C-alpha cells in the first residue's frame, strides 16, 4: 500500500468522517450528508490504527447484518469509549454507550439496503433497544409517578414572594446594538430540532412509535390562535 | 384579484377629463414588509430584557456550567421560578406573585426519566410541586446542534420575495444566547399544561399529557390577542413516510 | 463501462434523517387591518412628549 | 457578477446606487472583433441600389470611437430600467428583468415623439434554428 | 470553451453543411443548469451587502 497517494491528505478523509459521525451519532445542525465514497474513506482511514481497528471490526461485524449485539469485553471496550472520545476530539461531551450503540443501529440500516437512488428517509426506529418488549408508554407513567411520588423536595425552595427587575435602559440598548447583527429566524431554528431529537434521546427505552400527530397538534396551535383572533 | 385602481379627473364645467390607473402590489408589499420588521423586532427586544432580567441575579458562573454541575439546589430551582414569572407576567402583565407553595425537586436518574415532557408538576399533593430532568436538560447544549444559517424559503412569486433584496461582562456569542430559547420554549410549554391543571381537573390534565391535542378546544376565550412564541409557523416534517 | 456505472453509484444519497421548515407567510390584506381609532390611541402622547 | 445587464440601479436603498462591472467592460473592450473590410446587404440595385451608385495632441483613429458605442448602447439599455423604475414601482422589474420585451407597451405615449439609435432597424439574426 | 469546440465540431460526420450554432456547452462543470432566478436572487442578497 502507498497512502501517500492512496491515503493522500488524510484530512480529506478525517474531516468528513468526522463530519459524518457527528451527524448519525447523537445529532448536529442539518446538513446535505451523504457520500457513499466518503463512507469508504472513512474505512481506509480507519485502516491505520489500533485506535481504529478496533472500531472498524465492531462495526464490521454489521455485515453479518443480524442484530445480534456482541458481548461487552468490559476492560477494553472501555478503552474503547476513551479512544472513541479522543478521536472524536470533543470536550468529554459525556460520550456514553447508548450513542454507540445507537450508531451501531444506524449502521444496522446503513449498508443494508442497495437503494441506490435516494433513501430521504428517517428510520426512527432502533431494534438494538435493550429489548423489544415495546410496553406502552401508560405502564411507564404509573412506574415513574410512583417513586415521584415516593421522592422528598431536595429543598424548601418558596417563601414568601418578589420579582426581580432592572431599568438600565441605556445598558440594554446596548446589548440590544450588540445583539443585532443576529439572523434570528435561523439561529433559532436550530432548537427546535433540538428539542425534537430531545423526545427521542429520552424515550430510548421501551419507545412508543407516535409522535407526530401531537407534534403536529404543537404546531396547529399557531391555527388555534388565529382562530381565537376570529374567534 | 389584480384591482387596477382606476380614477378620474376634471376641472369644474367639466371643460375636459383626466384619466389615471394605479396597483396596489407595491403598497401590500410594503405594508407586510413592515408588519414583519416591526414584529420581529418587537420579539428581539422581548427576548433582550429576558436576558438583561436573568444577567441582573448575581451568577457566579455560565448559565451551562451551572447546568453541567449538579451539587446546587438554589441556582437552578431559581432560575425556573424566574423563568415562570415572567411567562405568567407576559399573560398577566398587572399580575405580580403566585401566593407561595411554589416547590422544584432535582432528579438524576434515568429510572426516574419521563419521555416528552421534561418539566412535570403536581398541582397539590397538599400544596404545589414540580419536578426538573437536570441530565437530560444538560444533554441539548451540544453545540454541534448549532452551526451556521441556511437561508432556504418556498414558493415565492417572483419580485414579491426578490423585492427584498432593494429594501435596505456578558459581550458573549449570539450561538451562547440562542442556547437559552431552548428553555424559553421548554418552559412555555410546560407553562400551557401547567396553566390548564391551575384551571381544572386533574383527569383532564392527564389527557393533555397523553395528548396535547385536546388543548385546541379549552385554549379558547383564553388568549385575547397575547401572541405567542410561535411566529414561523411552518413547523414540520415529511408525512406520508409516516407508513401508518 | 465500469467507469460510468460507479460515476453513478457514487451519486447515490443515503439515510437522511428528520428536517423543518419554519418561514412562513400571514396574509395579504383581509388579516386585521389597523384602524385609525388605535393609532390615535397611540399617538395622543405626542400632546405630552411636547417640547 | 450578473447575467446579462453590466449595470444595476438599486433604486433607492436609502438612496439610489449602482453597480459595475469592469471585468466585463473591459472583456468588451477587449475588442479586436473589428475590421472595417466587409460587405453588405443589397438587392435588386438596378430598381433599388444602382442610382445609389452614382452618387456623393489626440490626433486619434477611428477604431476607439467604433468601440464608443458599445458603452453607449449598453448605458442605454440601462436608462431604459432606470427611467421605467424610477417612473414606476418596482415588482414590474419580475417581468422586465425577467424579460423586457413587452415594456415597450408601457413606454406607449411614453417616447418624447424623438427617435434613439435603431436606425438599421432590421437587427436580427436566424431564429428557427433554435431546434428547441 | 476552445477544447470543447473541436469535441462540438467532431459529432457531425455529415459534409453538405450545418447551419447549427451550438451556442451552448454540455460540459461545463455542474451537475444541472439551475434557473436564472435563484442566481439573481443569491447575487443580490451579497450585493446589498458591499459598501
Amino acid at each position: 500500500a502507498q497512502p501517500s497517494e492512496e491515503l493522500i491528505n488524510m484530512r480529506r478523509y478525517r474531516n468528513a468522517a468526522r463530519k459524518l459521525i457527528h451527524h448519525y451519532s447523537l445529532n448536529s445542525t442539518s446538513s446535505t450528508e451523504y457520500k457513499i465514497s466518503d463512507v469508504v474513506m472513512t474505512m481506509i482511514f480507519l485502516l491505520r490504527s489500533e485506535k481504529y481497528h478496533s472500531l472498524f471490526k465492531l462495526l464490521e461485524t454489521t455485515f453479518d447484518d443480524y442484530t445480534c449485539r456482541p458481548q461487552m469485553t468490559q476492560v477494553q471496550t472501555d478503552t474503547l469509549l476513551d479512544a472513541v472520545r479522543s478521536l472524536l476530539e470533543m470536550p468529554s461531551t459525556t460520550i456514553d454507550l447508548t450513542t454507540v450503540d445507537i450508531m451501531r443501529s444506524s449502521f444496522a440500516r446503513c449498508f443494508n439496503s442497495p437503494i441506490m437512488r435516494y433513501a430521504k428517509i428517517v428510520l426512527l426506529q432502533n431494534v438494538a433497544l435493550q429489548r423489544d418488549k415495546r410496553t406502552t408508554l401508560e405502564e411507564l407513567l404509573i412506574e415513574r409517578g410512583e417513586k415521584i411520588q415516593m421522592l422528598q423536595p431536595q429543598q424548601y425552595i418558596n417563601s414568601g414572594t418578589e420579582i426581580p427587575f432592572c431599568d438600565d435602559a441605556e445598558f440594554l440598548n446596548r446589548l440590544l446594538k450588540h445583539i443585532d447583527p443576529y439572523p434570528l429566524s435561523r439561529m433559532y431554528y436550530n432548537a427546535a430540532n433540538t428539542m425534537f431529537y430531545t423526545t427521542m434521546e429520552n424515550y430510548a427505552v421501551s419507545n412508543c412509535k407516535f409522535n407526530i400527530e401531537d407534534y403536529n397538534n404543537i404546531f396547529k396551535v399557531m391555527e388555534n390562535i388565529r382562530k381565537h383572533s376570529n374567534k | 384579484k389584480c384591482n387596477k385602481v382606476r380614477t378620474v379627473t376634471e376641472i369644474v364645467n367639466s371643460d375636459e377629463k383626466i384619466q389615471k390607473t394605479y396597483e396596489l402590489a407595491e403598497f401590500d408589499l410594503k405594508n407586510l414588509s413592515s408588519l414583519e420588521s416591526y414584529e420581529t423586532l418587537k420579539i428581539k427586544l422581548a427576548l433582550s430584557k429576558y436576558m438583561a432580567m436573568l444577567s441582573t441575579l448575581e451568577m457566579t458562573q455560565p448559565l451551562l456550567e451551572i447546568f453541567r454541575n449538579k451539587a446546587d439546589t438554589r441556582q437552578i430551582a431559581a432560575v425556573v421560578f424566574s423563568t415562570l414569572a415572567f411567562i405568567h407576567n407576559r399573560f398577566h402583565p398587572l399580575v405580580t406573585n403566585f401566593t407561595n407553595k411554589m416547590e422544584f425537586v432535582v432528579t438524576e436518574t434515568n429510572d426516574t426519566s419521563i419521555p416528552g415532557e421534561p418539566i412535570l408538576f403536581t398541582e397539590n399533593e397538599g400544596v404545589l410541586l414540580c419536578s426538573v430532568d437536570r441530565p437530560s436538560i444538560v444533554k441539548m447544549l451540544s453545540r454541534e446542534f448549532d452551526t451556521e444559517a441556511l437561508v432556504n424559503f418556498e414558493n415565492d412569486n417572483c419580485n414579491v420575495r426578490i423585492a427584498k433584496t432593494f429594501g435596505a461582562d456578558f459581550s458573549i456569542t449570539e450561538v451562547e444566547a440562542t442556547q437559552y430559547l431552548t428553555l424559553l420554549l421548554t418552559v412555555e410549554h410546560a407553562y400551557l399544561h401547567y396553566y390548564i391543571f391551575k384551571n381544572y381537573g386533574v383527569f383532564e390534565y392527564c389527557k393533555s399529557l397523553t395528548d396535547h391535542s385536546l388543548f385546541t378546544n379549552k385554549l379558547r376565550s383564553t388568549m385575547s390577542t397575547k401572541t405567542s412564541n410561535l411566529l414561523l409557523s411552518k413547523f414540520k416534517f415529511t408525512i406520508e413516510d409516516f407508513d401508518k
